[PDB]
């Protein structure tokens, strides 16, 4: 993990959608987080705030915020890419932007979190390709036609049966000393 | 006397899957509250072992996952073993994505009577030429290691040998992450091996070692040279990530005036290069510590 | 129709099934659970629960207590063991009323596989001789044999 939740946010004091990598507690962790986020703490601007060693990572994208959270150190850029990246992905994933579309393609969207990121690891590239992996496959089909068919033959037949029946060193020395 | 639970039931017929989808969403929302009162279980039960609807299964499944399962019925609703056999098959499924997806789920999953021969089952699935599937096992296993590590007991080595068989960086990266959590030692042995090779390689896996090494010294040291030999190589350092860590780890390790200088430089340039201010501040903070 | 294959499945009770379904054989671990197939005839598509009569699974089938429409009893005709005992159980099916909504078939399977009883011998023995408020013609299979089955069945859906 490098993120116990990704929650995609809309301005509302409320985060439009979320997923809980790990359950234990109740929303109050998440619920409390939601509250704080909605409040924004009046704070003016800035796309990042970490407070109390918790990264609250966000990106306004419009009236929307996409949010990630973490507490101990990270390499920034990567991160950014993601926020941004989210901001690339959605109109594809759930269709454009307005909660509803997403409301219909919730399943798709959550699926995307997992898919995209396996526990804080940047899994791939290529969205379409990303579609590919599941509920879009190939193997299963290959297998099915042949198999189904084979069985079918047995069945058909059955129908009848039925039917009828240097450098290092510089350092090293210095140090060594 | 009658209820809309039933109203949903006919819809499902009416559409098939489609209607059911709707039902899932509703159910979901209903579920979302907590809320539901049972009975549809039966329906679900009835149609689903004989039905496909993959997506739906995925919805279903997930639903099961998020929702409880040690349900006041048991534990299980009590069928947690029987239905699974199809699923086990799916899990068996020659069909690799399908297994992988399951696996993904499975990493989320943790339902034991079902697991046991699925332990066998999984083992087979590891062999499948797909790194996606195999990788998925790495999470899954991780999931075991806390829940019922023991379930499998021979693993840390088994993995470690596995690594030997292995060569997909993605999977490797993972492999490390888990491996040290099981036991560092194996990683280390390998570490010894890898020492020269590292430089050639992709970062992500490299990172993970940096954490590990840290904890052990405060507890105890005497280990250096072998490391050093490498470490110096690491004093190439060049990705912004690498560099970011690389100076950071160094300080962790050392603070010799020479050390002080080395890291310092890295920063200074970095900064200079640097653009995201947020970042800039951060290092200060470290610095502030320093 | 809901058609029921019970007894402990893994014996090739399941074989019996897999043989129907793909032509194949038990290439599963011996199977406690629901095994499902739909077989279409009179286009009543018979949904077969091949379910082990192993402990829980026998014990617990209440959601499957609903209303029957077809009976296969898949038989170890080398079993001549749990059948009296079975008879003793079987009564409670008899004592079920859902259970009286099927014109059926007991299938004697596993004939080659060791031997079998008098078609009659069994008939009393499971307590089978005694019915009528459901039809009750008898049909032997084996699990490496069985034909004319379908005569049995023919009458049966067309009851």
């Amino acid at each position: 993990m490098v993120l116990l939740a990704a929650a995609v946010c809309t301005k509302a004091g409320k985060a439009i959608v979320s997923r809980q990598f790990v359950e234990m507690t109740r929303t109050r962790i998440e619920g409390l987080l939601a509250a704080f986020p909605k409040l924004m703490n009046t704070g003016k601007q800035h796309t990042f705030v970490e407070t109390e060693s918790v990264r609250y990572v966000y990106q306004p994208m419009e009236k929307l915020y996409m949010v990630l959270i973490t507490t101990k150190n990270s390499n920034i850029l990567e991160d950014l890419e993601t926020l941004r990246l989210f901001s690339r992905v959605i109109p594809e994933y759930c269709r454009a932007l307005e909660e509803n579309e997403i409301s219909e393609h919730c399943f798709d969207l959550i699926f995307a979190f997992d898919e995209i990121v396996a526990l804080g690891y940047r899994e791939n590239v290529n969205l379409a390709q990303i579609r590919t992996f599941t509920e879009m496959d190939s193997h299963e089909e290959k297998v099915f036609r042949a198999v189904r068919e084979t069985q079918e033959r047995e069945a058909k037949a059955e129908m009848r049966r039925k039917a009828k029946e240097k450098e290092v060193d510089n350092f090293v020395d210095k140090l060594k000393s | 006397e009658p209820p809309s639970e039933i109203s949903l039931k006919n819809d499902l017929e009416k559409g098939d899957v489609k209607s059911k989808t709707e039902a899932l969403k509703k159910v979901i929302i209903m579920i979302l509250n907590g809320e539901k009162l049972p009975g549809l279980l039966m329906t679900i039960i009835r149609f689903v072992l004989p039905l496909q609807d993959h997506t739906i299964k995925k919805l279903l499944l997930v639903f099961w996952e998020i929702v409880p399962k040690t349900t006041p019925d048991g534990r299980l609703l009590h069928e947690m073993i029987l239905v699974c056999d199809a699923y086990r098959k799916d899990l068996q499924h020659p069909n690799e994505f399908i297994r992988g997806s399951t696996l993904r789920f499975l990493c989320k999953l943790k339902e034991a009577e079902l697991l046991e021969p699925l332990m066998p089952a999984i083992r087979a699935c590891l062999e499948h030429r797909h790194s996606y599937v195999r990788r998925n096992a790495v999470l899954a296993i991780y999931t075991i290691y806390r829940n019922f590590e023991h379930l499998i007991p021979d693993a840390p080595e088994l993995i470690h040998d596995f690594l030997v068989n292995e060569k997909d960086a993605s999977c490797k990266r993972n492999a490390f992450m888990m491996l040290i959590h099981a036991d560092q030692d194996r990683a280390l042995d390998y570490l010894s091996t890898c020492i020269d090779q590292v430089q050639t390689f992709g970062d992500i896996l490299q990172l993970v070692i940096v954490e590990l090494i840290y904890k052990v010294c405060h507890a105890n040291p005497s280990e250096r040279a072998r490391f050093i030999r490498c470490i110096y190589n690491l004093l190439q350092s060049s990705s912004p990530a690498v560099k970011y860590e690389a100076a950071g780890t160094l300080v962790t390790l050392s603070s010799a005036p020479t050390a002080i200088k080395a890291a310092a430089q890295c920063y200074i340039d970095l900064i200079i290069k640097e653009s995201d201010n947020n970042v800039k501040l951060i290092v200060l903070d470290r610095l502030v510590e320093l | 129709m809901r058609i029921l294959m019970v007894g402990l499945d893994g014996a090739g009770k399941t074989t019996v099934l897999y043989k129907l379904k793909l032509g194949e054989v038990i290439t599963t671990i011996p199977t406690i659970g629901f095994n499902v197939e739909t077989v279409q005839y009179k286009n009543i598509s018979f949904t077969v629960w091949d379910v082990g009569g192993q402990d829980r699974i026998r014990s617990l089938w209440r959601h499957y207590y609903r209303n029957t429409e077809g009976v296969i009893f898949v038989v170890d005709s080398n079993d001549r063991s749990r059948i009296g005992e079975a008879r003793e159980v079987m009564q409670r099916m008899l004592n079920e009323d859902e259970l009286r909504n099927a014109a059926w078939l007991v299938f004697a399977n596993k004939q080659d596989l060791p031997e079998a009883m008098s078609a009659a011998e069994i008939t009393e023995k499971l307590g089978l001789h005694s019915i009528r408020n459901r039809p009750w013609f008898i049909q032997a299979t084996c699990a490496t044999s069985g034909e004319g089955l379908y005569e049995g069945l023919e009458w049966l859906s067309n009851s």
